[PDB]
RNA sequence: GGUUGCGGCCAUAUCUACCAGAAAGCACCGUUUCCCGUCCGAUCAACUGUAGUUAAGCUGGUAAGAGCCUGACCGAGUAGUGUAGUGGGUGACCAUACGCGAAACUCAGGUGCUGCAAUCU
RNA sequence: GAGAACAGAAAUCUCCAGUAGAACAAAAGGGUAAAAGCCCCCUUGAUUUUGAUUUUCAGUGUGAAUACAAACCAUGAAAGUGUGGCCUAUCGAUCCUUUAGUCCCUCGGAAUUUGAGGCUAGAGGUGCCAGAAAAGUUACCACAGGGAUAACUGGCUUGUGGCAGUCAAGCGUUCAUAGCGACAUUGCUUUUUGAUUCUUCGAUGUCGGCUCUUCCUAUCAUACCGAAGCAGAAUUCGGUAAGCGUUGGAUUGUUCACCCACUAAUAGGGAACGUGAGCUGGGUUUAGACCGUCGUGAGACAGGUUAGUUUUACCCUACUGAU
RNA sequence: GUGAUUUCUGCCCAGUGCUCUGAAUGUCAAAGUGAAGAAAUUCAACCAAGCGCGGGUAAACGGCGGGAGUAACUAUGACUCUCUUAAGGUAGCCAAAUGCCUCGUCAUCUAAUUAGUGACGCGCAUGAAUGGAUUAACGAGAUUCCCACUGUCCCUAUCUACUAUCUAGCGAAACCACAGCCAAGGGAACGGGCUUGGCAGAAUCAGCGGGGAAAGAAGACCCUGUUGAGCUUGACUCUAGU
RNA sequence: GUCGAAUUUGGGUAUAGGGGCGAAAGACUAAUCGAACCAUCUAGUAGCUGGUUCCUGCCGAAGUUUCCCUCAGGAUAGCAGAAGCUCGUAUCAGUUUUAUGAGGUAAAGCGAAUGAUUAGAGGUUCCGGGGUCGAAAUGACCUUGACCUAUUCUCAAACUUUAAAUAUGUAAGAAGUCCUUGUUACUUAAUUGAACGUGGACAUUUGAAUGAAGAGCUUUUAGUGGGCCAUUUUUGGUAAGCAGAACUGGCGAUGCGGGAUGAACCGAACGUAGAGUUAAGGUGCCGGAAUACACGCUCAUCAGACACCACAAAAGGUGUUAG
């Protein structure tokens, strides 16, 4: 393009170049999950994620190539049922270029990249146990692409994945989300229903 | 880029949070004192009781009380030498202070005579 | 207990949905002859003394629930920052020393509610 | 959510039940809900005199704005409020001239009027807005200074040029890597070019050639080797390698470029873009003179064309030699 | 003013200039006249030129357009439509000493041509006494060829005089902080002088053109300066003259 | 080149300075000409160059503020020096401490405002492009968009509730409270207060700390106004030994020891001397200092660089080392 010299740093706060910088040469990575979407949220568990340790500007196109070769293998040896490669960086900051033959010039937008805080998660995906090395070996690919970088880390949660939370979701065997307070139980938790609960329910609210 | 008289003020002369309008009719009662120490604090509702920028945050002492709403004054002084300038602010913008050690002037003196008889 | 003029914070200050309301007080409500008022229209405005009502309004309780709380514990001694080095690393950055030191997240007890003057059963 | 006839997405009309999402001339921000918005009602405070204040961290006048005093009004039933447009922008010294002011002050031998002059409050212009009244050209030219300031060397930097490199989707009919590689990404290079203004106008003379060494290797040829989609040959890729070579003529001032030939090859590149105290002077960049093209003129063209003064070495060093 | 002859003088008078009795009328100064005050003085009317109006004028300065359609494969314009300022380049003439792109395209001359020459034309931007096109002869004028000739050259070599050189006599100038050997470093970014390292022997001769960022004429190029001076108009400001 | 004709040339004569003469070049006019020569005005002018003369001793800077046809000058502040006043713990401070204010930037935040952006879910939802019993007000379901609704993903100089650190206002023990009353223009209806003043009780004072070579004050009149470095925080720019801001040091004005080498690095501030320790840096040898003492790691260029032209990445190793 113009190389990666308008590359990873700062030299300019953060020109997210919206309302104020109208002409943002449109993005590069209008993808983000590209994989076995509409997933089970059970099923494709144990997620391995790709963390970047280096306050940089993982460029625009670059994130693309990521996706490219990302899916390439993801699928090419595991299937459209196997992936779900959550983008998880994402590319603001419109950088610029230069061009009365040397007298005071601001940049005209010139490609949008994104700030990988050293520790942040990048193009990180999630899949079932029997996909381990599958996924793993693959993400390697990227690290080799994209101004690296690299965690290729194996994880848990929360529950963006399996995901340890292992003992957790493996514990919320019984339920899903709230929980929360205790009142209008319209999340069929089982089993009677309302009556009993609404007994115990105020049976304590009353204890105050 | 320009230097008008409210310049930069966008957040100083701010407002509120939720108290985003109308003078607390208390902040309007209360009586001055040709001597008591006031503490500027501008409030966009008003607008003489807007204190032209610099004198923001700055606490001084009432020298004028044109009590017809016309708040008092005080001055303060500023940089190079301190040439003390006086500003006629308005009753809705200024506020009391922490001369609240006269509470300990009292505490002192009194407890100190009760100390006379005590000693 | 209400009612009048109130201070307050005025989401640390309402919603929303159901109830329940003795006594008084306000309300709703009757009525157009005047004062007065309709971009039309006695709704509103105001103007005159009890036929009928608590149904609303209001007041308070229920949700725990939506709001902000108020506190504390993980969160957190982090995140960020004051100073220091002839510290580390190509670099990016980063660590260590003393010092300050959050915010979001959640767990709890609150619920809008104090209280001023004068009345009043 | 209701009622529609030119309406029927609606342009516009009337009903009803909840985020301040609207509106405040004009930019943007502040602000503003019985309002600071909108409909009505009544006025002219956008008033006189001053002074004080605030606004450059502010000691300078200016404009603007804040609170008072004294008057004189508006408006409300009032308490109030109103000294211009909710706040932050929207303006102007010095002589001169005009005007509004008491009907006040003097023309100096006295008067009278006419006129002139004064005092205080304004308009008339200064935008370079702290306020000169102002056309070009010089290539025929000139002066004082500027490395404070540009052409050139050097200098950083390297985007831009050039050159290698990783990943492997692809070509390569069968196969990613023999030979190549999209995307994406790491770099080296200082014979491009571009930035920059540090050095040198209080002396540095341009381009090209001619000559003459000397270095680099990112090797065109020659030496030995490794792979090839290597049968032979003929090619390609790569390693050790800078020892040694790397030509002659048209056309242009040419660098360059483009041919004609040759040969093993007819590689690239540094030394102040090597090389006038070493030519040459063709170009470039004085005065002379054509044209075109702009200009009224003078002249002016990084347009084309022609004619135009290249001074000095005995000294020091360096060398080739020499006592 | 233009430049022998020879031929050839296209069209533009609106612009700027020039210039005529001209225009039925509008400005237009001084004196002179009228009106008003008590005058000073301030209002008036008429008023030479000039101006402005009218005409001629280009061998006077100078000028000389632009876009749309538009059959009998194809591209095409004598066609018309147009908007348009005086007029809308006429004869003639070229990559020409004017042509931008351009090293124009085709020939031609070469083994070879950014040269030549001959052609061709919406020629950046040729053109008619701003003179247009020709043209015998003339030319220390510019170009390109051919023949002859030739050390220009391939490829250099040898010979003569004079000078270098060495002696006697005669005897200067330039220049000159102090000096004078290198390599890297840093340095006001090309040190002789400094740092580290190479090294490093008196005293001199002839040559030489790397170096002394060497030498003379306070640098031909640029800018700054409240610095000039020569030319120049429809810039100010005036003046001889008329 | 020309060489009998516009020939060549002597003498004599004529034209003299904005004037001459000129087959026109800006030519020539006594080596002088885009305005001769001589003298005088005249030491012309100079915001620019150059130099500016004898010692030591003290104090000791500016490049920045504002207004100028100022851009190299000048005014104006600010820095200095001198001269001195007035009187002796008054009170002073580039300082912390307690009490009390002021901040919106770091951070944080979008199942919060705004404005961006992921992704599917649920509508018992509406305007249409595909189909269906389908087919001209087809009821009814239907596939993509079209707005909710509880969710998801990631962002903000010129967005946001929340909101630091640093820095930034004040206050302090104490002239202070506490008590008594008295003055009239003030406004309260006034025994209403306001402002001022008399008489009266207690101060050396029982959190503030810490520092004082007093303190205050007046005149005057130099230089300066071209600044440059660093660390952090930043603006532009691929970048810069680039250009621009912000604190704090610093260089310019400075030596001294480290960094070989050198304005801004580190240590460290200079009267003249003796002795002693040390900073930073160093101790094989130049060169003072151990070829000291320990546990490992590294073997064709492996290296030996706190700031710097001081350089070196992505990628990869069955080298060897621990995990």
């Amino acid at each position: 393009r113009r190389p990666a010299r308008c590359y990873r740093y700062q030299k300019n706060k953060p020109y997210p170049k919206s309302r104020y910088n109208r002409a943002v040469p449109d993005s590069k990575i209008r993808i983000y999950d590209l994989g076995k979407k509409k997933a089970t949220v059970d099923e494709f568990p144990l997620c391995v994620h790709l963390v970047s340790n280096e306050l940089e500007q993982l460029s625009s196109e670059a994130l693309e190539a990521a996706r490219i070769c990302a899916n390439k293998y993801m699928t090419t040896v595991s299937g459209r049922d196997a992936f779900h490669l959550r983008v998880r960086v994402h590319p603001f900051h419109v950088l610029r270029i230069n061009k009365q033959g040397m007298r005071g010039a601001w940049g005209k937008p010139h490609g949008l990249a994104a700030r990988v805080d050293i520790g942040q998660i990048i193009f990180s995906v999630r899949t079932k146990d029997s996909n381990k090395d599958v996924v793993v070996e693959g993400l390697r690919r990227a690290r080799y692409k994209f101004p690296g970088q690299q965690k290729i880390i194996l994880s848990k949660k929360w529950g963006f994945t399996n995901l340890d939370r292992p003992e957790y979701l493996k514990k919320r065997e019984a339920g899903e989300v709230k929980d929360d307070g205790a009142f209008v139980k319209f999340l069929s938790k089982k089993g009677s229903l309302e009556n009993n609960i609404r007994e115990f329910p105020e049976y304590f609210a009353a204890q105050a | 880029k320009s230097h008008g008289y409210r310049s930069r003020t966008r957040y100083m002369f701010q407002r509120d949070f939720r108290k985003h309008g109308a003078v607390h009719l208390s902040t309007y009662l209360k009586v001055y004192k040709v001597g008591d120490i006031v503490d500027i604090k501008a409030n966009g509702s008003i607008q003489k009781g807007m204190p032209h920028k610099f004198y923001q945050g700055k606490t001084g002492v009432v020298y004028n009380v044109t009590k017809s709403s016309v708040g008092v004054i005080i001055n303060k002084m500023v940089g190079n030498r301190y040439l003390e300038k006086r500003l006629n602010l308005r009753v809705e913008h200024i506020k009391h202070s922490k001369c609240r050690q006269e509470f300990l002037e009292r505490v002192k003196a009194n407890a100190a005579k009760r100390a006379e008889a005590k000693a």
